[PDB]
């Protein structure tokens, strides 16, 4: 009942299932000598560590949260240092979301992971700037969660890989994400493939007022590799 | 040389034909394929995914409050909570789902469905419900006793928190049968309604309000035919830079 | 409001395939020009009409060919003498003509057709000219790096533009030309389905509401 | 076909609809030609229908809602020109792959309407 | 390509000819056949009835 | 004879097509080939020179 | 000035072959004449436009075929009655016509086409008519022996010239004819590569700067 | 750089060669760095030694060989109007005086 991955280990979970997004794992670049032919360094022992983020607060009037996954780890730790002085990467992720409330709370979350989530501004003709997208570690907040901030409805948002956190039954979710991009290797400082988003469908309630019910998100790059920084001559 | 003659229908342009064409750039190699995960090959792999519906069909429910019905402690027995008219093309709980947007592009549909409910109360709270299915002949029942004689199940809360209800068969079309531009709506096939069997029982510490969420997904014999165009957005409006290409 | 019924018996599955879900040759451009801007220039974006934009945004990545058909219908502003047209296809990296009698129409490297009005309409097919492996419909990134780049423009996604010109000399009659372009996607391979859009579109560049 | 909307004006946006099939033919060509498949949702066209589409008390007698096919619409594509001209359209239909059932006696008295069998 | 020439009688329209035609709706499956009783195949099965 | 019909895109002129052509001078023998040294067949034999 | 990137994966080698490096059918002549010099005479040199002259001077010797396509676009200075043209190809040793109604147009020995305006454009292919084994692009010698010959003209290198004529009689309308000629080299065999030219050209006869 | 003007996309590896044209007696050393496409050009010798360098002298050899691993490029006309988007600067090869 623990996830010992490298240096750190998130211990003592509830029973959980590795629901692979779609049907695949990271795979480590099977054969491309036609592109960027300086063999990828492929670091493996010094990146896989479950970078746990800040705990967020779930109150009655809360409305949703979103993180951009290559963006949330650009300034954190050993993966954050390899984003500078490298310009190509290739990695898949693993996400473990776990809230904790007693047996007197009630509610439901939708933990969904959205590939290529192009956002949209409400009621204007101007595209979103650089600062409304690259928020960072803190993430963001849905302004209009019913339309997922781009017009496509939430009722059909179960077509993506998703799990439910229903506080009557469970309090944990786990999604494994493969490399979802058209190009074989991508640029980390300006493109964001996945977009982890959690949305409370049924809001919480109790007899007293505004119980926090804090949530924890933990992200770990699975099978990462970068360009080569060391060459013979 | 070979002797020829032209048929009638020579040199026209159907928008649905299939013939070869002169390549604009021969001796050009495109970029080779790559295994991008999650390939869809048939659009019946999209309608089989579950997708929640809008149970709270009352007026003045604005926002994402349409996806849930509250069942408070102060609710009398045998009071109807909701009913779903099983109509895809009409405005109701099944208009904006995943099976009701793919089957706008097609005209005729016929298949079986699969509904799933889920209870989102606290761990202590108990009680019972009852879930009826009305066949397409008879009308919607109003009292609990006249609805028990149909096809019902008696579902409680403490044991399970999810139920499954197979809908046997639906069908539909559009029926433009007259001379002018008229619309003939298909008749209302089926209903799924829900009554309160016993009262909700919560302790002194939990809140007295719970909620339900409903799902829907087609089965593996849902079929579609005769593609048309969907009216879902609206015709055309003002695009801010509608001629970026020209200048 | 007459409510009818009919029993339905079906067996077919091969009608909802993606190969023949998008093979229908919809109209993508319609613009007039008077000859007496004297030509027709159009970038080969596909999100110009919302009937085909919504249908194409159910997927994230897809891969196809073009199959362009140019249908020209002329008038004199009674009979027109033997008009000849040119429809040059300009990919990226090659320069676009800015005037009718420019020296860029004589460029050998890019492909051009020469079709009369009296013929059946012109037709060329265009291969898959992305430099990724698929067209990114939704792109969650910036082409411009620094702080000012347009959001959601993929630099690898572009195709080109085509330019249509009356070949003939200045004539004492002045006439009005109307050009319609029909594009028919062939050899579809689509990945990663997405939920369809309900709120109406606001711009051609982005997904506002 | 049925379920798709018909254009009410010459320059409507329903002529640009991709989903329904269209031909584009000049005058100088040989005439246009398309074949249309069997588009009933029964197994055969009911010529004589002894029933009501409208259920209640007011439906037109003998109109089968499954029997209809569609309608075709013909338009001059060109812009407004300073000459005004008159167009005459003739349509020739040729039934192929016949399978006919249940013969009936032929009619002697002359027809009175297009909707029903009066005399 | 192959060298051709047109005969006289090219581009006309007989009302009794038999040639193939461009289908208006490909990839469309009609409703399948059913055994409806009483099929007539030849019109000499009608004149033999009293 | 054989029955035909014309496609759209009939009688145009692409500048990139490949079809046969009527020879202006048949029954004419050109001068035969000779081994001239230094034949290049691919333009990646030019960029590899220092 | 937005600076972008994209990864590129390629496998093809057969796009840089010399056979499909020069098979692109560039324009080589464009000249008008009015009928009321009443015809179009043009020697079949290839160094007339500098887009194709620089590309052709990377090599020393090469060997090909012609594939001429003549595209004629007429006007009346409203409808023109059924114009017929003649495009006679005159090799070396045969005489060229100096007037429209000369007796050299009736000469049987040299090949001629007769094409209307309403047809698709004319097309003939011309074999390799050098009397060496290859076309000397650069010739380091003198045709004239004594002290006065033009430098760099190979007498074995020439091909011929083609002449285009309106066949019809004098008509009461006078019209303007514009002729474009497209040449497409086939069956390339190129020898001895040379460095490409950087400074601009100064004349059509020689390599000055 | 003249053959790859006719084509749009290029990707491959290169090979650079230097040659010293001094007298037979003269000696000394140089140092030859290669900067990968991410980082920028080094300005001092000490900050350039930590890259990929070789220390070449004059008395032993008069020619050196330096393999460049990989380049790529395109032209990127991505907007509506006639604009030009230059590709980003891939790589550098710089040389400092050791002794």
């Amino acid at each position: 009942l623990q996830l010992k991955l490298g240096n750190s280990a998130i211990v003592t979970q509830e029973a959980a299932n590795y629901c692979c997004a779609y049907g695949e794992w990271p795979n480590y670049l099977p054969d491309h000598e036609a592109v960027a032919i300086d063999k990828p360094t492929q670091p493996e022992t010094a990146t896989d560590r479950f970078y746990t983020l800040k705990s967020v607060k779930w109150e009655t009037g809360s409305t949703g949260w979103w993180w951009k996954l290559p963006d949330a780890l650009n300034n954190i730790g050993m993966f954050g240092q390899n984003v500078q002085h490298h310009y190509l990467y290739r990695s898949g992720f693993l996400i473990h979301v776990q809230c904790n409330a007693t047996k007197f709370h009630q509610g439901a979350l939708l933990v969904v992971a959205i590939p290529e989530h192009q956002r949209g501004a409400h009621n204007t003709n101007t595209s979103p700037g650089f600062d409304d997208i690259m928020k960072g570690e803190e993430g963001g907040t849905f302004n209009h969660p019913y339309v997922l901030d781009d017009g496509t409805s939430l009722a059909c948002a179960t077509i993506f890989p998703h799990q439910w956190i229903n506080l009557r039954t469970n309090n944990s979710a786990t999604i494994v994400l493969p490399w979802m991009n058209a190009a074989p290797m991508d640029f980390p400082l300006r493109h964001n493939q996945w977009t982890l988003a959690i949305i409370p469908v049924v809001p919480l309630g109790t007899r007293t007022t505004s119980s926090m019910v804090p949530i924890t998100v933990s992200i770990a790059p699975m099978c990462c590799e970068f360009n080569g920084l060391r060459h013979a001559i | 040389g070979v002797p020829t003659y032209l048929l009638p229908g020579s040199g026209q342009f159907l928008t649905t034909d299939d013939h070869s064409s002169a390549p604009a750039l021969p001796c050009f190699n495109p970029t080779p394929e790559m295994h991008i995960p999650g390939q869809v090959r048939n659009m019946l792999e999209v309608v089989q995914v579950e997708s929640m519906m809008e149970i709270n069909n009352t007026e003045s429910a604005v926002g994402m409050e349409r996806l849930k019905v509250d069942i408070s402690a102060l609710t009398d027995v045998d009071q109807l909570l909701f009913n779903i008219p099983l109509d895809i093309q009409l405005d109701g709980p099944l208009r904006n789902t995943l099976v009701g947007n793919i089957s706008r592009y097609y005209t005729h549909w016929s298949g079986s469905l699969e509904m799933t409910f889920m209870f989102c109360g606290s761990f202590m709270a108990t009680g019972k419900l009852i879930l009826c299915y009305t066949p397409p002949g008879g009308s919607c029942p109003t009292t609990r006793e006249t609805a028990m004689l149909g096809t019902h199940i008696v579902w409680d809360f403490g044991l399970q928190s999810s139920v499954t209800l197979i809908i046997p068969w639906i069908s539909g079309s559009h029926y433009r049968m007259f001379n002018n531009d008229a619309k003939s709506t298909n008749a209302n096939v089926g209903y799924v309604t829900c009554f309160m069997q016993t009262n909700l029982i919560v302790p002194s510490e939990s809140s007295d309000t719970c909620s339900l969420i409903g799902f829907i997904a087609a089965k593996d014999d849902f079929s579609l035919r005769l593609m048309r165009d969907s009216p879902d957005i609206g015709q055309l409006d003002h695009l801010h830079a509608a001629e970026a290409a020209y200048q | 409001a007459i409510q009818t019924r009919t029993v339905i018996n079906q067996h077919g599955v091969s009608e909802t395939l993606v190969e023949n879900f998008l093979s229908r040759a919809a109209l993508v451009s319609k613009r007039s020009f008077e000859y007496k801007k004297n030509f027709f220039k159009w970038t080969i974006n596909t999100r110009s009409f919302v009937q085909l934009r919504r249908k194409l945004e159910l997927f994230t990545y897809l891969r196809f060919d073009a199959e362009i058909t140019i249908l020209t219908t002329v008038a004199v502003n009674v009979g027109l003498p033997d008009l000849t047209l040119q429809a040059m296809f300009v990919p990226t990296g090659a320069l676009t003509p800015e005037k009718q009698d420019s020296f860029h129409w004589q460029s050998g490297s890019n492909a051009s057709v020469f079709f009369k009005i009296s013929d059946p309409p012109a037709r060329i097919t265009i291969p898959f000219m992305c430099i990724n492996s698929a067209y990114s419909v939704f792109y969650d990134g910036f082409a411009g790096f620094e702080k000012n780049g347009l959001y959601g423009i993929n630099p690898a996604d572009t195709i080109g533009n085509l330019c249509v010109r009356i070949v003939n000399e200045h004539q004492p009659v002045g006439f009005t030309v109307t050009v319609r372009v029909y594009m028919k996607p062939k050899h579809i391979k689509a990945w990663a389905p997405r939920p369809p859009r309900t709120l109406p579109y606001m711009s051609i560049a982005n997904a506002n509401y």
